[PDB]
């Protein structure tokens, strides 16, 4: 699956519970688990 | 505090920008072929 944080900024102590291989932002907020 | 009481606001799919741009085709579209009875094939015609 992939996860959304709507209230995190990833661009470049974060509130998530995993990160991965594919973290990135976007304008709904921070994702992870999907190729850009 | 609404969002510390477990509320959230979702934002929309579409974006400003977007829906302005799809305007401006209409627009550009009703100025340059003017297309009666439905939305096909634009037929370009002056204005006049
Ligand atoms: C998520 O966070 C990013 C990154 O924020 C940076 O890191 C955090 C910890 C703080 O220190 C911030 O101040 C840092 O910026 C935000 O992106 C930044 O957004 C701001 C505000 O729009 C941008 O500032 C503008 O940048 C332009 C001038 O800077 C020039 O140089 C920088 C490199 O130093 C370069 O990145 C930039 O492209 C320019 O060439 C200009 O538009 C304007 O004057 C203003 O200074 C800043 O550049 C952005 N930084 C990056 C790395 O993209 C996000 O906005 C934020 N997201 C949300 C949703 O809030």
């Amino acid at each position: 699956v992939a996860v959304l944080y709507q209230d995190v900024n990833c661009t470049d102590a974060w509130r998530i519970y995993s990160t991965g291989n594919n973290v990135f932002q976007t304008q709904a907020g921070c994702l992870i688990g999907a190729e850009h | 505090a609404q969002k510390f009481n477990g509320l959230t606001v979702l934002p929309p799919l579409l974006t400003d920008d977007m829906i302005a741009a799809y305007t401006a085709a209409l627009v550009s579209g009703t100025a340059t072929a003017g297309w009666t009875f439905g939305a096909g094939a634009a037929l370009q015609i002056p204005f006049a």
